[PDB]
Parts: C-alpha cells; structure tokens; sequence
RNA sequence: CAGGGCGAAGCCAGAGGAAACUCUGGUGGAGGUCCGUAGCGGUCCUGACGUGCAAAUCGGUCGUCCGACCUGGGUAUAGGG
RNA sequence: CCAGUGCGGUAACGCGACCGAUCCCGGAGAAGCCGGCGGGAGCCCCGGGGAGAGUUCUCUUUUCUUUGUGAAGGGCAGGGC
RNA sequence: CUGGCCCUUGAAAAUCCGGGGGAGAGGGUGUAAAUCUCGCGCCGGGCCGUACCCAUAUCCGCAGCAGGUCUCCAAGGUGAAC
C-alpha cells in the first residue's frame, strides 16, 4: 500500500479539511478536498420537519450561481412552505373570514333584536 | 420478575448508590423514559425532551409539563381551580 | 347517549370511518350524520362542519376522544371522524 | 506459504480448541447470527407469500 | 492572612456566570394601550428550554400594534401551555392558564406566577420551576393587593402590576436525587463556578476562619454577627435559632 | 468540455469569432472534432468513418486544423 | 479514546394460571461497569542512576482507560494579590 | 378592433429565461455525545488472462512485481423521502 | 437511516437565498420595458505568506541532552486485537 498526505498547509482533520480518495490518470491515489454537504430549506410553517422538495440542497453562497427555478417551485408560497401547510393556510384563511361574516350578522341580529 | 427480581430500570446503576436511593429513583426513572399518549392526536408518542418540556412525535406539539411526568398534581388541581375561579367571577 | 345507538349502526347499517372517505360521502351527498369527536384539529372540525352545512347534514360533537369513538364504533383503533350513510333499526338519525 | 495454510483452515485444520484464542462470541458474534439467520427466514417467508404458498394470516 | 473564598465571588472573572448558550432574558412584554386598556393577542411558537434553569421558556409571537412587524418574547411557560395555544394579555384578558392579567382584576386565591413587584418591571417574582404565588385579598382604594410568595411571606403589592396565570412548568425538579457526583458537576457546568465546595475546617487558618487545628474542629461558635466584617461573616449568618 | 451530439451544431460553433484550432484525432472508429473556444471545448464523436472525411472538407474559413497524432 | 467480559430497561415467542401474573428460551445493549491497548498517571522494588542521559530522568511492576476523561490554540484572574 | 409581465401536470411538481421598489415572513450559514444497521468508496483478499522477473539438485499451469483514468459537465445505476 | 443519554439540550455574525406583498414600469399591433438569464462573447482580480527541519543531531531544556513538544496517512502473517 502507498499511503498519502494532506495537500494544504492545514493538517488538522476538521470540518474544513474533509477529504476523499481519487485515482488520477497517473495511477496516483490522491486526496481531493470535498465541499460541506448542503441542506435543503426547511418549511416556514415550523411544524413539518422534512426539508422541502424541488430545491437543490447546497451551501448558501452557491444559491447565487443557480437559476430561479432551481431555488423555488411554482406555487403560492413556493420554495418557502410545504404545501401541506399551504393547503391548510388556504382553507384556514377561508373559515376565519366566513365565521367573521357569521358573527357579523349574528351581531347585526343581536342589535336588530335589542 | 424475569432477568431480575426487584431492580428493573435501575439495574443499570449496579451495586452503587445504596438501596433506598436506587429504589426511590426507580419510580422517577420510569415515569420519564415512559411514552405517554398525546391528548391531541391520541397516539402514544408523548416523550420527554428535556426538563418540563414534552414533545409529541406525530403531531409535532410541544407541551410544558412537569419535570418527569406529563402533569404534576399541583398543576392539575390548579387548572381545575383556575377554571372555577373564572366561572365564579364572570358566570 | 350515543354509545348505544352507534353500536347498533355499525352492526346493521352502513357507515364510513375517517376523512377523505367521509368527506367524499358528503361530496356525493349520500351521508346524513357526521360524528366528529373532540381532539379533531379544530381546522378539520370547522371545515367539515361547514362542508356539511352546505350539503344540509347533521353534525354531532360526540364527547369522545377519537379513541372513545373507535371503542364506541366496535372498532379496535383510532377514528377521529365518521359519517353515517344509512341507519338500520337505529334511530341515530333524528 | 500463507495460502497453503489457509487451504487447511478451509477444511478445519488448526481450528481445534488448542488454537482458539478469542471467546466464541469474539470469533463469531451471536449478534451477527441473528442478522444472518433472521434475514434468511424472513426473506424466505417473503418469497413464500408472494408465491401464494402461504396466506397473509399464516405468514403474519 | 489570605482572602477567603466567598470574598472572591465578588470580583467575578472566574466566579462569573456562565452564560453563552442562554436563550435570553425571561421577560414579560412591557406595557402600552394593549396592556393598560385592552387585551392584545398572541400565539405560542415553541417551548425551547434554556441551560441553567429548570423552567422551560416559550417564544410567544404577538404583533406590534404600531408598526407592521412581529414582536417575539420569552415567557416563563406556565404548566399546561402548549404549542399553538393563544396567549392573551392585558387588562381585559380572561382568567385561564397562560394569560397575563393585572393582579388587580383576578379574584382572590388565583394561582399566578412570573409576577412583578413594581409595576412595569416585566416579571420578577415566583418564576423558578415549580413555584406559584397565590393572590390573597384586594384593597380597591390605595390600589394595593396582598400576595403570598413561595417563601410563605406575604407582600403588599400595587394592584397595577401584571402576572401570568398558572404555575411554572417543570415541577418536582428537586424530587429525583442527583445520585452521583458527575450529575452535579455536569449540572453547575451550566450555571457558574460554584462547585465542589470545600468545607472550611479542611483549610489552613490563613484561608478560612474555621481552619487549623490538630483535629478538624471549628473552634469558635459558628453563629456570627450580621454586623460582621467581610471574611469573618461565614457560617450561620445572624442565625435566630440553630437546630432542627 | 462539451460533447456536441449533432453534426450541424458545431458547424455553427466552428464559425464563431472566438473559435480556433479545430483538432482532429482519429481514434479507430471514433474520429473526433475538438474545436477550441474561449469558454468550452466542443467535440463531436463521429461513428461512421466516411461521414468524418466528408466533414473534414467543411471547416469554413481556414481554421487552424491540426490533424492530431 | 483497539479488541473483549458482565449483561440492565425495552421487546418477541413458547409454557403455566381462572385472575393477578409467574416460569423458560430469545432478543436488546444500559452503566461516573470489569479486563485491557493508545492516551493520561506514577504504586512497589525503598531497583537503576545518584560529579547522572537527566538541577528529578531509566527499567521491570503498576493505577485509570465513555467520563467529575485527555488534550491544541484563543481569552480571563497579578503579589498581602 | 381588442389580448398578450412564460408555459405544462389531477397532485407531488415540471419547463432554460419569465416584470417589479420601500416594507414583512422564513430558510441556509447553524451544531452534543454514544449505540446499531445499510449504501459507496479506498485498501485488503480469492479465481483467471497478459507482460517482465525469481527458483529449477528434485518438485511446482510456479512465486514476486505491474496491469490507469482528475476537476467541471452530460447520462443512468442505488440509496433516502 | 434509526436509536439511547441529560436537574448537561450542546455557538454567534458576515454573507447568501426563497417567499409574502404589490408602490411603480412598458409598447401600443410590433415593438417596448424586463430578464433572482438560458446559452454565448469581451475585460479584470491588486497586497502579504509559500525554501527546509518538525526531531532520540535544525524546536525547548547552557549541548547533536534516554527529558519535553500539536496532528495527518498507515500494508502481509499469526491472533480477538492498532
Ligand atoms: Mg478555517
Ligand atoms: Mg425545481
Ligand atoms: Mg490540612
Ligand atoms: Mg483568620
Ligand atoms: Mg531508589
Ligand atoms: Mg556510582
Ligand atoms: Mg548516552
Ligand atoms: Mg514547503
């Protein structure tokens, strides 16, 4: 076995010097310095644990290179909420208003009676 | 009474700490590593997260309960009394 | 109470247990009593309570658990909601 | 010279009591002979069920 | 001759409080129209717990009724509070668990916590982990109210100041024995450097007045004047009795 | 490097202002047409050895065709 | 921060019992748990050395080795302090 | 004469671009220790072909060495949900 | 992936991002603003560090001193095993 060495002046295994083996065309196993594993966005509702769908999970300053469609998904609240909490925020924003109409007429009949 | 007679959970503390203390810790060490039934979704998923904070796995509710039981008796007898004090005031 | 009448419906009549099957029978219109329990997330309560009012169906707030409804429905498990399609001899329907 | 020895250890030479040094559990972990075994019987009952050999209620 | 430990807890700098990971002060949402006349609303976000405290905190989100924004607080969570509950605040709020009211409004015997000792100080009394403070009796004019604290002492408080209803969550934290020296070091490693405490009888007489001797004895009465100089004032400070 | 899949496509990329040095390796049935550009190096892998020599007579202006060997 | 030992809760079957539950066979892998490398320590020979390799080292034997463990850099506390 | 701030899928979502400020909400940066299991890799191993070696007193289809593809794209495995 | 343990719950900020909202902009029947631009083309990235030892002879112990000094990689055999 040939054993290998670090390549940059850093020699402490850290979150920074995270490596991997690669076989170059010179038959020379060499260290290749990987990138931190990026995580996909979590929902803004704050209840669903899973990271979203339809978005590239990648380190944040990389989102500058990427395209608009890689970063969102084409819906209401797309790319920030999970669509199980969107379809609730629709039919929750419905009946909050509807039973405000119902109390509006029950209040208009309570003063019409009195 | 299989694998042991009367230590159960606190067998993990071995010969140490004295009997009367290992014994007293037992009832506690049972009621905190116990999984209770959520009173929202009904599913047996209430687990202790840290001191006085209880989380439901399924419905992702977090609840401020007792130190190592879901409900201190002091808090339950207060909840009944606080509820009667506002029905006595406002009716 | 309704631990007796429901016990008769499951045995003799037709019924649907749950949601997305109950909601599909208020959609069709062939259901005429939706028995919610407490512990149903007040969103699914208020949305069935309204989705049923539009179809002219009685709603019932069984003082249950979503567990003391499955225990009442002769089932061995968790039923939050339920919709009675057809009664047997049970006058669960008023 | 090593490869000739390992052909003996295939037929069970030099495997006697007098050449064992670790515990029986250290040489073959009883924890591993679940995963070897339970996986074999479970993968059998899975092939037996989808083959309409046994029913669901027999299998469970 | 030396400067005794206990004299040193004042300069700080080692005997100083350990507060990197602490979530922030546990306050009570200072006053405005909403508190002084109405009943401002708000919902509970989470019940995150802070190091060094037995009570869990709660990030409660109101919305600032002056500028389009969302103020977020940290209330010492009353036992029973759950995520998603609506916490209402102010004078017109109704009496149930987790609603902050002015003590002047709620009836006697009400069980409250996170009380204020002067109006507006955003919560000071009865907030530890399992403590509460019972309201005793009112006095309409002079706008004062008598309140029993967990120490059992009774204090006259001005009726204005507010207090959340219910008991502090996390009761009985003292009930399970620490049970091993590790769990103690591991416990104060979140509060400050006051651990393994060496008894004075084991130190040489230059370090602590109860020192010295060819036996580990005290030597002079362990009760001491309240009018003592710092350094002597060690042992039973101004004890009125001494014994079980 | 980018693999161009269509014969007509790099006939456009080989007409750029930035294009230069269309290199031709003969790989024993893979005859490749690497056209260096500012950003990328577009190559076409031809499978039919006849279509390749026909393409040799298409580099329009007098590019720097360097038959690689 | 090798490899092993003991084997806690939980769980599964099988068996008894009327019920409470109790037996038996597994699983499972808890612990300021045991042996024991690395590491950190320094018991005993009252060994070596004792103008030394060394202004405190060196051998054999030893203690501990998932926790009140060991460490690198940054930062704080300065003389009756 | 009007219309045209992109289109597809029932839905998860898809498409190469798809108008837009002050302000607001959220995510990423952004997390302990330990156990178990699975996937990938490098290395280790075994069977068999090449090439060059070693031994050949006798025996050994022998023993030894070596037997490759980077980032960045493009496609599809196999993992996870 | 999935667990256990905690009276221990285990970092902040630059930076970047999506979304809400929708003030405003656009040309008037082929164009126009716009492209969190898709492809492609042009120009630029200054300043300082960068030898070698890393240790039973390049560091500290008055020395080429059995002392001390933080890491990375890490084959065959036997064996449970670094
Ligand atoms: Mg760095
Ligand atoms: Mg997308
Ligand atoms: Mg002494
Ligand atoms: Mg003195
Ligand atoms: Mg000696
Ligand atoms: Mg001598
Ligand atoms: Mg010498
Ligand atoms: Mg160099």
């Amino acid at each position: 076995v040939q054993r290998l060495t670090y390549r940059r002046r850093l020699s402490y295994n850290t979150a920074s010097n995270k490596t991997r083996l690669s076989r170059t065309p010179g038959n020379r196993i060499v260290y290749l310095y990987t990138k931190k594993v990026g995580k996909a966005p979590k929902s803004a509702c704050g209840v669903c644990p899973g990271r979203l769908r339809g978005v590239r999970a990648v380190r944040p300053k990389v989102l500058m290179r990427l395209s608009k469609t890689k970063k969102h998904v084409s819906r209401a609240y797309g790319g920030s909420m999970c669509a199980k909490c969107v379809r609730d925020r629709i039919k929750r924003a419905f009946l909050i208003e509807e039973q405000k109409i119902v109390v509006k007429v029950l209040k208009a009949q309570a003063q019409s009676q009195k | 009474a299989k694998r042991t007679k009367k230590v159960g959970i606190v067998g993990k503390y071995g010969t140490r700490y004295g009997a009367s203390l290992r014994k007293m810790v037992k009832k506690i060490e049972i009621s905190q590593h116990a999984k209770y039934t959520c009173s929202f979704c009904g599913k047996t998923k209430m687990k202790r997260r840290a001191v006085g904070i209880w989380h439901c796995g399924s419905c992702m509710k977090t609840v401020a309960g007792g130190a190592w039981t879901y409900n201190t008796t002091s808090a339950v007898t207060v909840k009944s009394a606080i509820r009667r004090l506002k029905e006595l005031k406002d009716q | 109470s309704i631990n007796s009448r429901l016990q008769l419906v499951m045995k003799s009549g037709k019924y649907v247990l749950g949601y997305k099957q109950t909601l599909k029978m208020i959609r069709q219109g062939k259901a005429k009593l939706v028995i919610l329990a407490n512990n149903c997330p007040a969103l699914r309560k208020s949305e069935i309570e309204y989705y049923a009012m539009l179809a002219k169906t009685g709603v019932h707030h069984y003082s249950g658990n979503n567990i003391e409804l499955g225990t009442a429905c002769g089932k061995y498990y968790r039923v939050c909601t339920l919709a009675i399609i057809d009664p047997g001899d049970s006058d669960i329907i008023r | 010279r090593c490869r000739k020895n390992t052909l003996a250890r295939r037929k069970g030479r030099h495997m006697g009591i007098g050449k064992r040094k670790g515990t029986a559990n250290a040489r073959m972990p009883e924890k591993v002979t679940w995963m070897r075994r339970m996986r074999i019987l479970r993968r059998l009952l899975r092939r037996y069920r989808e083959s309409k050999k046994i029913d669901r209620h027999m299998y469970h | 001759g030396r400067v005794i430990r206990g004299q040193r807890k004042g300069a700080g700098s080692v005997f100083r409080a350990h507060v990197k990971h602490r979530k922030g002060a546990a306050r009570l949402r200072a006053v405005d129209f909403a508190e002084r006349h109405g009943y401002i609303k708000g919902i509970v976000k989470d019940i995150i717990h802070d190091p060094g405290r037995g009570a869990p905190l709660a990030k409660v989100v109101f919305r600032d009724p002056y500028r389009f924004k969302k103020r977020t607080e940290l209330f010492i969570a009353a036992e029973g509070i759950h995520t998603g509950q609506f916490v209402y605040c102010g004078k017109k709020a109704q009496l149930n668990i987790g609603n902050v009211l002015p003590v002047g409004t709620m009836p006697e015997g009400t069980i409250v916590c996170c009380l204020e000792e002067k109006p507006g100080d955003r919560g000071k009394l009865a907030r530890a982990s399992g403590n509460y403070a019972t309201v005793i009796s009112h006095n309409p004019e002079t706008k004062k109210t008598r309140v029993k604290l967990p120490s059992g002492s009774k204090k006259v408080i001005s009726s204005a100041n507010r207090a959340v209803v219910g008991v502090v969550a996390g009761g009985g934290r003292i009930d399970k024995p620490i049970l091993k020296a590790g769990r103690a070091y591991h416990k104060y490693k979140a509060k400050r450097n006051c651990w393994p405490r060496v008894r004075g009888v084991a130190m040489n007489p230059v370090e602590h007045p109860f020192g010295g001797g060819n036996h580990q004895h005290i030597g002079k009465p362990s009760t001491i004047r309240r009018d003592a100089p710092a350094g002597r004032k060690v042992g039973l400070i101004a004890a009125r009795r001494t014994g079980r | 490097p980018r693999k161009i899949e269509e014969i007509k496509d790099f006939l456009l990329t080989a007409r750029r202002k930035d294009a230069k040095s269309v290199k031709i390796k003969k790989n024993k049935d893979n005859v490749k047409f690497k056209v260096r550009c500012s950003r990328y190096l577009y190559t076409l892998v031809i499978t039919d050895k006849e279509k390749a020599e026909k393409l040799k007579q298409s580099l329009p202006p007098g590019l720097a065709v360097k038959e690689l060997k």
